[PDB]
RNA sequence: CGCGGGGUGGAGCAGCCUGGUAGCUCGUCGGGCUCAUAACCCGAAGGUCGUCGGUUCAAAUCCGGCCCCCGCAACCA
RNA sequence: CGCGGGGUGGAGCAGCCUGGUAGCUCGUCGGGCUCAUAACCCGAAGGUCGUCGGUUCAAAUCCGGCCCCCGCAACCA
RNA sequence: UGCCUGGCGGCCGUAGCGCGGUGGUCCCACCUGACCCCAUGCCGAACUCAGAAGUGAAACGCCGUAGCGCCGAUGGUAGUGUGGGGUCUCCCCAUGCGAGAGUAGGGAACUGCCAGGCAU
RNA sequence: CGUCGUAGUCCGGAUUGGAGUCUGCAACUCGACUCCAUGAAGUCGGAAUCGCUAGUAAUCGUGGAUCAGAAUGCCACGGUG
RNA sequence: UCCUCCUAAAGAGUAACGGAGGAGCACGAAGGUUGGCUAAUCCUGGUCGGACAUCAGGAGGUUAGUGCAAUGGCAUAAGCCAGCUUGACUGCGAGCGUGACGGCGCGAGCAGGUGCGAAAGCAGGUCAUAGUGAUCCGGUGGUUCUGAAUGGAAGGGCCAUC
RNA sequence: CCGACUUACCAACCCGAUGCAAACUGCGAAUACCGGAGAAUGUUAUCACGGGAGACACACGGCGGGUGCUAACGUCCGUC
C-alpha cells in the first residue's frame, strides 16, 4: 500500500516537473536499498544512474539502505553529474518529506555539484 | 512518544489472591491490591454450579416419599 | 409565470483556435471550465481561465488516465 | 511485556501445531486495542468531557483523543464538527500488557460475570464486548468518581475468518466459552 | 387512472415526437396493438383500454402498458390568449409512436384479441393494427 | 451591511491607506497584521483607522 | 459623521452631581391572619451596578476603547 | 381568475418576527368541603402544529401542490 | 543474448475487473531496537532512522480463461442542405453527407531506456 | 452501658423470590405466624378540615369476644404523661 | 441592476410573458506560498446508542464536498486539518471575446520587495460565475499643481474614501 | 418475554426483461464554425479614413422551441 499511496501522493510534483521541463534530480528510497538517477526534463531518458546496487558502491559501504550509504550515493552522483557536465537541475522529493536519507543525500548532491 | 501529556507510566508489584505477583507495568507506581484474578476465577469450575437448576423430581423425592 | 430568467451570457468557449497564431499575449480560450487544460507550454489565471504561454499553431489532444481534453502546443 | 513474550515464544509454537501453515507467519495477528466511551452530555457540559476524558487518560497509558461529530443528527442534538465521541488507540507492547491487566483484573472484577459472548467477531474475527462500569479497572478510583462511564473493548484483528480468529483467541485461553 | 407519483418538474415543453419510433417490437405479451400514424394517449383513454379489456377478457389473463402520461402538458384554458406567459398544467398524456405496441393481451384467443384491439379503435381515435410477438 | 468598512493606514507616517471591512458584530478585535505601503516602498505595520 | 440623555436584580423608578453607601412599586416563594383572589407587615433568593482598560486604600461616579435605544440644525452625490 | 392571511390537546388563542424554548384559559380525571349539588380551593392526564412533498442537522416557523374559509381585486368599450 | 526486480518515456480501460497457479540468487515490503535525526490535535499506529533472525499471509510481478466493461463489424439507419412533390400536426423523389444502435467477430496487453542476480 | 449521626440511614419494613409449624378431613380461588434475602416511597404533607380541659389527646402494653385457626379491628383493663 | 441551467441552427449569442432556485456579500481566517488526508452510502458487533451521535471489519470511488441558488470544474483535487504569513503589497509592461464605446471577464514580463520554503516554485486573496449603481462636486486624509506685482500661503487639482 | 408455523398481499435489491427526456450524453454526428497547405474564377465584392442617408414598424415558399388545440394569410422567434 505504501508505493501507491506513495505514487499518487507524489503524482502533482512529477507531473509539474515533467510539464515545467526542468531536468529533476530523482529520488526513491527503501529500507534496504535505493535507486538514484538524473533524469530528462520530459523523462524519456536518463543521464546518469548511480545506486548501492552497484559492485563498487555497494562493496565501499558497510550497510546498503542507510542515510550513510545515501549520502554517499549523493556524493558519488553528484560527481559524476560535474563530471558529464550536469550544472542546473530543480529538485524533486518524489512525494516523501525533505528531511532523513533524502535530506543527507539532497545535501551531499549540493555539495559534489548540483545546486538546489 | 510524548512524555508529557501522557501521566507517568513504569513497572510495578501488583498481588492478588493467589499469590501471583506480576511484574507489569502500569499507570499509577505503587504497588496494587487485587481481589481475583484470571487463575482463581471460577470460571472453569463453578459455571456449571452456577446454574443450580436442579431437579423438580428429585426434590419432592428427596423431600418425602409416597 | 415569475420564472422567465438567464445570464447575461458571458461569451465563453474556445476564442482563437488551433491553426490560429497566438500574438504576443494572446490567450487560447476562455470558458468557465476547465475543459480544455494547460498541457505543454499552457497556464492558467485565477478565475477558471487559461492563457497559453507560447506561440504558434496550436496543438488539440486528449490525454491524462480520466480521458481529460487538454491544449498542447506544436513547434510554429 | 510477558504476553509478548509468550506470543513470540510458545502461541506461535501452538497455532503452528494448530494451522500447519506453510508460510510462517500466514496466521492471523492482532494489532490494536480501541476502548470507547460515548457520551452525549458534552454538549450540556464540557467540563464533564473534560473530566471524563481525564479519567480515560488516567485508566489508558494514554490520553484520549476528542473526536468531532462526523454528521449533525437532529434526533440526537448534537451539532456537526462539535466533539461527541471518545477513543484510545494502543500497539505493540502497550497492547500486551494492557491486554493482559484486562484478563487478569477486569474480567474477574466484572460484577456479575457469566462468559462472554463467543459471535462478538464483528462477522470477521473483531472481538466486541462490553462493561457498564469504571470501578471494575484498578486505576480509576472507586472513592474519587462521581459519576460511573462505561466502555467496550472492541480489538481488530487481521483474520480471514471469524473461526481462525476463535481459534486464535481459544489458543491464547481468551475467556469466551 | 395512470398519472405519475411525482415528475421531474411541474411542466415541459410541448414537445416533439416525430420520424421513426423505437418501440417497434412487443415486449411483455401475446397480442398487441400497432399504431402506425402520430397522435396522443391520454391518461383516461389508457385506463379506460385497460378497463374494457379487463371487460372482455373476464379477469382472464393479463394487460401491460409501456407509454406513460408523464409529461403533464400545459394547454390553455379556453378564452386566454398567446401571451400571459405560458398556459397551466391540465392533464397528461403520452404520444404515438409508429410501431409501439400500446395495450397487450395474453390467455385469451385471436379472435378475442383482434376484438379488443378493434375496441381500442373504438375508444381511441387512433390508426390500428394486429401484432403478436415476434419470434427473436 | 453589517461589516463595517475600516481604513488601514500605516505606521511609516505616510497616509496611502487600504480599505476592507471588518464585522464589530462577530470578531471585535483590532486588524493587526504586517502590511506594505509604497512610498517608502518598504513593509511595516498597518494599524485599522476608522472611516471617519 | 458629532453632541446629549441614558443601559440600575425580572421590569421600570432611586445612587454617576467630582471616590469611602444595592433603596422604592410591583415579579416569586415562605410566614401571621381573615372563607379569602384581595389587604398590611416580616423574611429569603435575585444585580460582571451595558463591556474592557487607565489614577488609586477607596468606584457606578473621573476619562478612554466597543455595543444597544432615543432626542437632535443639517445634507442624503 | 390573481394578490394576502389562517388552519397547533376535547374548544378558543399564542409561540409565526425569521428555526432547537409544547405556553394561556376553559374543559375532563382524583380529591377536601357541602345536609346533597353548584361555586371554591388542592392534586393529574391530554397534541404527526390542516394536509401531501421539498430546503434545512433539524420547521409550525423557509418553499411548491391539495381542502376550506376570511378579505380584496376579478377591468374599458 | 533471456527470465525475475527496481528507477522513468510511447497507448491512457483491445491497458482496465475477475478466477485457476508461480518468486526469494537479485529483489520489495512484512519484520528486530526505535534510547537517536525526525511524528502524533492518543499510540515509531503513519512516516522514519541503526539492521537482516525469518518472511511471501496482504501486496507486487508473470502465464491461462474471453466470465465482465471496451473496440469496431458488413448489411442497415434517421436526419442536413440541395432542386421536385404530396397523402402538409407529418411523409416521400436524383445525388453529395451520413449518425447511432448493436451483432456474427478481437484484445488480459503491447513498447522503450538504464542497471542488479543469474550464462554464453 | 457499647454503636450510629440528618442521609432514604440497622429510620421505614414496604413490593417480592428460595424453605417450615399449626389449624382445618380438605390452605388454591378465599389463613396467619416464621428463616433468609429484595431493601420502595415517605423527609410532618396540599386544599379544606375531624375528635380532645385532666387522668384529658396521644403513646407502650394486657385481656376478651369473634374463632379450629385467619386483624391494626370493636369492647373492658392497665404503664407513662 | 446584478446571478444557476436547456434556448438558439453540436464556436458564439440570441426573446419577453419559452420551466425551476437567488444577492446588495462574508472568511484576517473558510486565506495564500508551503507540510498532510480523501468521500457518500449499507451489512456485522458492542454498556450507553434507537435507522442514524461514538467505536471497531467489510462493499463502491467522486454517486461526498463545495460559503451560498446552481451549473460547469475539480483526485494533482479549489473537497477534508495546519507551522510562516498578511500576495486580502505597490509603482509599471507587449496581448483576446463582448465589444457604440466605455471597458469589463483575460496579462509573458521591469522592479523594491515582503511572505514562504533547502530548493523547484510561487503567492497576482478565497473553485470562477449572484454580493451591485454615471458625471460632477463635496466630507475626507497621504501630493507644493497653478501660484491674480515680488517672497510666502490659500481655493479648484493626483494616491485612497464615502 | 424470546416465540412455532403459512399467506392468490406490497415491493427494497440483483438477475431475465420495458423504459425515457428543455433542463443527463460512459455514443457519435452532418452541412459547416474556426481555421491552416491549392485549379480556375471573380471590372477589388477586404481594410483605413472623411461628406451625407434611411429605417430601431419587413410579409409569404423550403427548418426546430414556448406557443397554440402536435390549428392558422398565427407568433417572440434563430433562418435561406
Ligand atoms: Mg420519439
Ligand atoms: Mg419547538
Ligand atoms: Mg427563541
Ligand atoms: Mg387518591
Ligand atoms: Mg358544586
Ligand atoms: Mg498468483
Ligand atoms: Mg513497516
Ligand atoms: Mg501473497
Ligand atoms: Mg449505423
Ligand atoms: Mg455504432
Ligand atoms: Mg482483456
Ligand atoms: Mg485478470
Ligand atoms: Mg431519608
Ligand atoms: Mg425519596
Ligand atoms: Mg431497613
Ligand atoms: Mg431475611
Ligand atoms: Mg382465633
Ligand atoms: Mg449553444
Ligand atoms: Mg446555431
Ligand atoms: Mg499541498
Ligand atoms: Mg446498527
Ligand atoms: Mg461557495
Ligand atoms: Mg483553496
Ligand atoms: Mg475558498
Ligand atoms: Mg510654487
Ligand atoms: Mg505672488
Ligand atoms: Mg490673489
Ligand atoms: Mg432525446
Ligand atoms: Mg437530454
Ligand atoms: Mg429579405
Ligand atoms: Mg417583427
Ligand atoms: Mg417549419
Ligand atoms: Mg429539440
Ligand atoms: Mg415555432
Ligand atoms: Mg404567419
Ligand atoms: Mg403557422
Ligand atoms: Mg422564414
Ligand atoms: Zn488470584
Amino acid at each position: 500500500d505504501k508505493k501507491s499511496a506513495r505514487i499518487r501522493r507524489a503524482t502533482r510534483a512529477r507531473r509539474k516537473l515533467q510539464e515545467l521541463g526542468a531536468t529533476r534530480l530523482v529520488v526513491h528510497r527503501t529500507p534496504r536499498h535505493i535507486y538514484a538517477q538524473v533524469i530528462a526534463p520530459n523523462g524519456s531518458e536518463v543521464l546518469v544512474a548511480a545506486s548501492t546496487v552497484e559492485k563498487a558502491i555497494a562493496e565501499q559501504l558497510k550497510y546498503t539502505g542507510n542515510k550513510d550509504a545515501a549520502a554517499a550515493v549523493g556524493k558519488a552522483v553528484a560527481e559524476r553529474a560535474l563530471e558529464k557536465g550536469i550544472k542546473d537541475v530543480s529538485f524533486d522529493r518524489s512525494g516523501f518529506q525533505y528531511h532523513g536519507r533524502v535530506q543527507a543525500l539532497a545535501d551531499a548532491a549540493r555539495e559534489a555539484g548540483l545546486q538546489f | 512518544m510524548k512524555k508529557d501529556i501522557h501521566p507517568k507510566y513504569e513497572e510495578i508489584t501488583a498481588s492478588c489472591s493467589c499469590g501471583n505477583v506480576m511484574k507489569i507495568r502500569s499507570t499509577v507506581g505503587h504497588d496494587l491490591n487485587l481481589d481475583v484474578c484470571s487463575k482463581c476465577h471460577p470460571f472453569f469450575t463453578g459455571k456449571q454450579r452456577d446454574v443450580a437448576t436442579g431437579g423438580r423430581v428429585d426434590r419432592f423425592n428427596k423431600r418425602f416419599n409416597i | 409565470t415569475r420564472n422567465g430568467r438567464d445570464s447575461e451570457a458571458k461569451r465563453l468557449g474556445v476564442k482563437r483556435f488551433g491553426g490560429e497564431s497566438v500574438l504576443a499575449g494572446s490567450i487560447i480560450v476562455r470558458q468557465r471550465g476547465t475543459k480544455f487544460h494547460a498541457g505543454a507550454n499552457v497556464g492558467c489565471g485565477r478565475d477558471h481561465t487559461l492563457f497559453a504561454k507560447a506561440d504558434g499553431k496550436v496543438k488539440f489532444e486528449v490525454k491524462g488516465p480520466k480521458n481529460r481534453k487538454f491544449i498542447s502546443i506544436e513547434a510554429e | 511485556a510477558k504476553l509478548h513474550d509468550y506470543y513470540k515464544d510458545e502461541v506461535v509454537k501452538k497455532l503452528m501445531t494448530e494451522f500447519n501453515y506453510n508460510s510462517v507467519m500466514q496466521v492471523p495477528r492482532v494489532e490494536k486495542i480501541t476502548l470507547n466511551m460515548g457520551v452525549g452530555e458534552a454538549i450540556a457540559d464540557k467540563k464533564l468531557l473534560d473530566n471524563a476524558a481525564a479519567d480515560l487518560a488516567a485508566i489508558s497509558g494514554q490520553k484520549p483523543l476528542i473526536t468531532k461529530a462526523r454528521k449533525s443528527v437532529a434526533g440526537f442534538k448534537i451539532r456537526q464538527g462539535y466533539p461527541i465521541g471518545c477513543k484510545v488507540t494502543l500497539r505493540g507492547e502497550r497492547m500486551w500488557e494492557f491486554f493482559e491487566r484486562l484478563i487478569t483484573i477486569a474480567v474477574p472484577r466484572i460484577r456479575d460475570f457469566r462468559g462472554l459472548s463467543a459471535k462478538s467477531f464483528d462477522g470477521r474475527g473483531n472481538y466486541s464486548m462490553g462493561v457498564r462500569e469504571q470501578i471494575i479497572f484498578p486505576e480509576i478510583d472507586y472513592d474519587k468518581v462521581d459519576r460511573v462511564r462505561g466502555l467496550d473493548i472492541t480489538i481488530t484483528t487481521t483474520a480471514k475468518s471469524d473461526e481462525e480468529g476463535r481459534a486464535l483467541l481459544a489458543a491464547f485461553d481468551f475467556p469466551f466459552r | 387512472m395512470l398519472q405519475p407519483k411525482r415528475t421531474k418538474f411541474r411542466k415541459m415543453h410541448k414537445g416533439r415526437n416525430r420520424g421513426l419510433a423505437q418501440g417497434t417490437d412487443v415486449s411483455f405479451g401475446s397480442f398487441g396493438l400497432k399504431a402506425v400514424g402520430r397522435g396522443r394517449l391520454t391518461a383516461r383513454q389508457i385506463e379506460a383500454a385497460r378497463r374494457a379489456m379487463t371487460r372482455a377478457v373476464k379477469r382472464q389473463g393479463k394487460i401491460w402498458i409501456r407509454v406513460f402520461p408523464d409529461k403533464p402538458i400545459t394547454e390553455k384554458p379556453l378564452a386566454v390568449r398567446m401571451g400571459k406567459g405560458k398556459g397551466n398544467v391540465e392533464y397528461w398524456v403520452a404520444l404515438i409512436q409508429p410501431g409501439k405496441v400500446l395495450y397487450e393481451m395474453d390467455g385469451v384467443p385471436e379472435e378475442l384479441a383482434r376484438e379488443a384491439f378493434k375496441l381500442a379503435a373504438a375508444k381511441l381515435p387512433i390508426k390500428t393494427t394486429f401484432v403478436t410477438k415476434t419470434v427473436m | 451591511g453589517i461589516r463595517e468598512k475600516i481604513k488601514l493606514v500605516s505606521s511609516a507616517g505616510t497616509g496611502h491607506f487600504y480599505t476592507t471591512t471588518k464585522n464589530k458584530r462577530t470578531k471585535p478585535e483590532k486588524l493587526e497584521l504586517k502590511k506594505f505601503d509604497p512610498v517608502v516602498r518598504q513593509h511595516v505595520i498597518y494599524k485599522e483607522a476608522k472611516i471617519k
